[PDB]
């Protein structure tokens, strides 16, 4: 089947229905909130690793903080979760590309682009890794270019429907 | 600092994994030999490819274990899954047990095409489990050790050379039984 | 995977490419039917418990029509068609808000919105249940008032892109 | 009687589930305690959580009833489904069995942390295939029963608490096998 | 030569699967009776529905034959496949085998509701591996041949009624275990 | 889970973002290539057999080139790859659609639409077969007509964006 888990309502107010992660869930130690556009995406996309470990994240917190933790695990929760959480087959698709040589996503590092003016962020995708290395970001410009021109061309057709309905 | 159509930085993030050790057990490495997954805050098992075996019989008293049912439950679950995700697996002798009091000891016995080899599928799980980074064809992968020794152990740091991550035991999940031989004609 | 299962065409002519409920398929005995718009939706969308019952529905019809039915059932036709048919995902995340104290959905009712002068309607979502009863409808009356405003932003959409297609 | 928006009229319907019982089975609740599966409009199963055990043997001589082939085969079906769903079995003398005649009688002694026992995936299984409507760690269930049994019986109409669906075995299909032990090296 | 809205150019193309052969196995039809299926370009699985038998007793020895390990590994893989693809199997004497020298001969007994018996499930299953093109009820299967023969075969041109594909055996791979009847309470 | 699998990069310059299928993949022997439209709903559709096929080519020629290629085969790399290349529930849907007397793809034939003077394509689409025969052109020209106006739909509905952005 498919992913199902609804991401839960963010704690944070400037990202109305977006998606915060904490100062514990990131080695950097700080707060780091997305919008509703980018994490809108996580519930239609089958390909973004960043959504995987995004309901990863919330299923944790909303267990821990619902159900009566204990320290002996309950690895049945997780075993029965794991389909409606995560796309396994994504993870397959890493570890093909990983015994071809090709780089892959070990699900640690993912980069983003900032509108630095406006605050508006995409939606982070994982940084590859080659040769127990990650990859010089000169060897993966092409994509961020990408990523820049995929946040023009929405913006711009939001704006012509926004005045079409006017 | 470097900056893409003039008005886009370019930011990155990296995920605290460890934060998840409370509902899923967390895989690391040490180093290409030694590997670990723990579970919860107090308990894992430790993967050591070795050329020093600490079992020298051929049992594996799985039965008898479960009936006194003295063994930590979510250990026997993972080892069950990675015994139950070998491909191919047709060489009882090659893995022995130790469970008495409780403990976990598997040793998986790797000496000897080399591709339809236990060693091969033993390795492949292995390498599949933990995922922390001589050349066979195809997927093919082959050691110089003679043992892969599973045992119990308690928490400790001991993730040097990759980061604590449950991925490999999700992956793993789906493997389950998915090349396992018929051994007899009712299952 | 992913469901397959193609709908049936609609013996009603007044929705030419939606789907109808019969008399024996609803509890207050009555015809029911959806047009293409809604029914459209089920084709692409995972998470609507109503598209699977739709499916399960019509597997029914069709395999009581086109195999001789006996009264001794073929269990191993249903096992091999079921994720074909649903996804069994929806039932576990269902499952798991049912655990953790969540509302959830129990697959028996439906709301949705009925314009009454032109007759079109919304496709139904599952009501959902708490303490071993129904929702109050004031509990998830902003949903319903979500619903309303999609009905309204992709009409007028189409209404544009007509205008602009003239 | 309820206007949203002041052009959208909010009205409902529910399906009747039980036109579906000739290709599916259908599951439903009486009480608390006493639940059905009927396999199409002659035959189901029902379970009842009870202190009254209909059972006083260790066997539960499957092979040999699968030798005589007497028993309805949709009926057997569901009962493994129903054990190879039940999550770290590994009591074997906690479950009892008689099928002679083609029968089907089966019995789980549910008699004992109370999470790592027979009780608890037992009871998790019960709860998921019925669905119909104490309290422990996670998703750990505990009851004064002490015997779960199982019984062919013919049809009724038994849904007093909740309405016949198909949802809990189809879920519960998926279920299967994904939580066994290991009990030998060769599966 | 077929316009479509005066501007649309009706084309077709077939695709030549035969160029999968080194990295998934092709099956194919020669006739109603007679089916193959290849693995790469030297060796493969011929199963032939016929009235006469090759094994004449009611031994099936997996186990010995996993010990001394001569078979080919992909044949030994496949055929686990199909026999765990089979619905309700539970008539262990009609499954015969011989693997002596590495070899695979397996006979499938067909003789004798009809539905409920072996040979439904056998015909099924070998009904959907090659998929090449009486009728019972529901997806019932019924032929006039008392066996099924399954042995190794070396590579030839025997897709006379229908082009190679690797759908079938794909397609049965989500089937194992689906439908298999539990023989014991501890897997 | 969905599939995942990246078509790689097309050897035709003349569709860029496309993908070509050389003389030995097809029957005729001949060289056909879909341009990045076409080829780009295989990124987002669940039940284009044709989509499927193309990934297990395209699964084929990299593991043929980046593996050491021998003779005895890695049965074992395709059965873990599988579910990440195909949907198998759409095969379950031929069998289904087979058994019980309707039309169904058997892979093999594929059918679409060529604008001779610009040489755009559509997305080919299974040719059905039924009692051992493909079905013959007339049964489903329905299904042609409506690609067809799918065709121009989209193609209008691309040149008013494009109108609206200048
Ligand atoms: C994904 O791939 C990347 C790139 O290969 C990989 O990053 C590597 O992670 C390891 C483990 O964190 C890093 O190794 C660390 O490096 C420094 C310098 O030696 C030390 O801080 C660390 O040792 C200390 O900390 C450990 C953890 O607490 C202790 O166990 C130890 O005793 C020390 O106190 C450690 O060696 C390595 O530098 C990076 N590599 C790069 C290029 O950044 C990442 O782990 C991969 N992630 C997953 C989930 O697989
Ligand atoms: C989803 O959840 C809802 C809400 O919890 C749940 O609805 C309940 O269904 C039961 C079973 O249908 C209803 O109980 C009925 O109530 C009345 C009054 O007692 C009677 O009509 C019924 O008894 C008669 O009918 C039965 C069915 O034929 C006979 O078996 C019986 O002998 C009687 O003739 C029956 O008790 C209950 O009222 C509702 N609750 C609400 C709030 O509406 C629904 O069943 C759940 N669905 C599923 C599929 O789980
Ligand atoms: C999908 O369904 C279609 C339609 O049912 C089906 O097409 C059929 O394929 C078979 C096998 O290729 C064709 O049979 C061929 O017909 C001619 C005339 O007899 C001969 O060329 C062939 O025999 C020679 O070639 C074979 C292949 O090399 C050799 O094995 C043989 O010794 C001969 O040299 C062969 O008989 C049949 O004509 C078509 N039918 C139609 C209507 O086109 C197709 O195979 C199905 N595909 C799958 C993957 O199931
Ligand atoms: C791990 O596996 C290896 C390989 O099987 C084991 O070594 C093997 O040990 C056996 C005896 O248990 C040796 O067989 C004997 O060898 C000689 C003749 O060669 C003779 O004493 C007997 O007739 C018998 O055949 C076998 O040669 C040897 N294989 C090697 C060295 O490659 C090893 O014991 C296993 N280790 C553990 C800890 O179980
Ligand atoms: C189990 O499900 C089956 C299939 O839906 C139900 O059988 C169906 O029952 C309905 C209602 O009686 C039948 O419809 C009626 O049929 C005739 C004309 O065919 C006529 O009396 C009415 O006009 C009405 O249409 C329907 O034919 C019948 N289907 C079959 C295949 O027999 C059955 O009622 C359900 N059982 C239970 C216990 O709910
Ligand atoms: C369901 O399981 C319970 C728990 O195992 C069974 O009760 C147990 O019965 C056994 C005998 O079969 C008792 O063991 C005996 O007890 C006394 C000393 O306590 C003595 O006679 C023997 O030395 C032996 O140890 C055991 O105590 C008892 N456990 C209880 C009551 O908690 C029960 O019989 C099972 N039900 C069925 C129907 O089989
Ligand atoms: C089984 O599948 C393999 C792999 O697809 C087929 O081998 C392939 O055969 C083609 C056609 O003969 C080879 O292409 C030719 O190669 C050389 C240059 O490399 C030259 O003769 C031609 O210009 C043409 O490109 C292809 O290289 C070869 N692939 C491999 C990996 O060896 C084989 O034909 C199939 N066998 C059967 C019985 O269908
Ligand atoms: C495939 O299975 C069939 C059906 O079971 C086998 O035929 C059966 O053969 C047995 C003996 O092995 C026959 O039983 C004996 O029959 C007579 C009385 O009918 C008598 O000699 C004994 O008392 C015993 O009951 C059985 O009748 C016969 N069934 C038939 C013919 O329908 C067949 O041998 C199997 N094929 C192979 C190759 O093993
Ligand atoms: C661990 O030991 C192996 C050798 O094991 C020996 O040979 C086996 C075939 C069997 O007979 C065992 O009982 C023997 O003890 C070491 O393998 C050597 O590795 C080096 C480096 O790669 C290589 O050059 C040698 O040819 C290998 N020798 C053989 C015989 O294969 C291996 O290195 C040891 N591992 C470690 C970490 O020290
Ligand atoms: C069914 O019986 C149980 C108790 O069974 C007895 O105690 C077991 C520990 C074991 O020794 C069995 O063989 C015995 O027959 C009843 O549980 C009681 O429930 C009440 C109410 O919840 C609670 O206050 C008591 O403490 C429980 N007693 C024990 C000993 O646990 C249960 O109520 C009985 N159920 C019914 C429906 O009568
Ligand atoms: O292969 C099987 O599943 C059954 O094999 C039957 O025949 C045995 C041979 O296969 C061989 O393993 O050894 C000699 C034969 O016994 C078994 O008899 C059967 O075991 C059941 O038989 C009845 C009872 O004694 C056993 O406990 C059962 O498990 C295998 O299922
Ligand atoms: O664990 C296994 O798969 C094999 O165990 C072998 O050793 C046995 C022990 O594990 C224990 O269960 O009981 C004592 C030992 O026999 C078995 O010998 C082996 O059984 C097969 O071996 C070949 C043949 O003799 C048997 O009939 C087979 O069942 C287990 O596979
Ligand atoms: O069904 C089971 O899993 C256990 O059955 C126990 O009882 C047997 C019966 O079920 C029947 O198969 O044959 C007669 C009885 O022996 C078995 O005793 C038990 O075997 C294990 O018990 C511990 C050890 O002595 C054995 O080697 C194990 O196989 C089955 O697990
Ligand atoms: C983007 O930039 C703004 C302005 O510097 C900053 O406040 C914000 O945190 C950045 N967003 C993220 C997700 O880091
Ligand atoms: C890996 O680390 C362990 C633990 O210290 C050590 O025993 C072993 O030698 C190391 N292996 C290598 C190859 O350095
Ligand atoms: C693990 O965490 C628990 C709280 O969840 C704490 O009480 C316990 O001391 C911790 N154990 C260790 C070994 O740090
Ligand atoms: C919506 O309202 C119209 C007008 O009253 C009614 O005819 C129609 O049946 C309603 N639609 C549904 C699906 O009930
Ligand atoms: C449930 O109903 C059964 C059947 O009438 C009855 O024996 C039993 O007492 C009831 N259980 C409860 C817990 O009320
Ligand atoms: C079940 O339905 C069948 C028709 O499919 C009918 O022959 C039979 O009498 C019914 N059985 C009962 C017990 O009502
Ligand atoms: C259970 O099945 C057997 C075997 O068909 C039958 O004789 C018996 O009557 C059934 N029991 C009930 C209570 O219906
Ligand atoms: C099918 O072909 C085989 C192999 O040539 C032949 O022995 C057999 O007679 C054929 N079967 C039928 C039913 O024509
Ligand atoms: C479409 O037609 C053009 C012009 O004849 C031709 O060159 C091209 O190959 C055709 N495309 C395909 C995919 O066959």
């Amino acid at each position: 089947g498919t992913f199902t888990w609804t991401l839960s309502d963010s704690e944070g107010k400037d990202t109305p229905g977006g998606y915060c992660l904490t100062r514990w869930m990131l080695i950097e130690a700080e707060l780091k909130c997305f919008g509703n556009t980018a994490v809108a995406k996580c519930n239609e996309k089958h390909d973004e690793e960043f959504c995987d470990m995004l309901r990863l994240f919330d299923f944790n917190k909303q267990a821990i903080q619902r159900l009566k933790a204990e320290a002996q695990m309950s690895i049945q929760l997780i075993n029965k979760a794991v389909n409606a959480l995560i796309n396994d087959q994504l993870i397959m698709k890493n570890h093909l590309r990983d015994i071809m040589g090709i780089p892959y996503c070990n699900y640690s590092k993912y980069w983003y682009l900032n509108h630095t003016t406006t605050g508006r962020t995409s939606l982070p995708k994982c940084w590859l890794v080659s040769n127990g290395s990650y990859l010089n970001e000169t060897h993966f410009s092409d994509d961020i270019e990408q990523q820049a021109d995929n946040m023009i061309t929405e913006m711009l057709q939001k704006e012509y429907m926004e005045r079409q309905g006017k | 600092t470097s900056l893409y159509k003039g008005v886009y930085e370019l930011q990155t993030l990296e995920l605290n994994m460890e934060t998840l050790n409370m509902t899923m057990p967390l895989s690391c490495t040490k180093n290409n030999s030694h590997h670990y997954i723990m579970v919860g805050n107090e308990t894992g098992l430790e993967l050591t490819l070795t050329n020093t075996s600490i079992i020298n019989h051929k049992f594996c008293n799985l039965s008898d274990a479960h009936k006194k049912n003295l063994y930590d439950h979510a250990l026997m679950s993972i080892i069950s899954t990675f015994h139950l995700s070998i491909p191919n697996f047709n060489q009882y002798e090659a893995m022995s047990c130790d469970f008495n009091g409780g403990k976990i000891s598997v040793q998986y016995n790797l000496s000897h095409n080399h591709c339809g080899t236990v060693a091969n599928g033993v390795l492949q799980t292995f390498m599949r489990m933990a995922w922390g980074g001589g050349r066979g064809n195809w997927d093919c992968i082959m050691t110089s050790y003679q043992y892969l020794i599973i045992q119990n152990t308690t928490w400790e740091d001991h993730c040097q050379f990759s980061r604590p991550s449950p991925i490999g035991y999700l992956g793993l999940l789906s493997q389950r039984t998915r090349d396992i031989y018929i051994s007899r004609r009712l299952l």
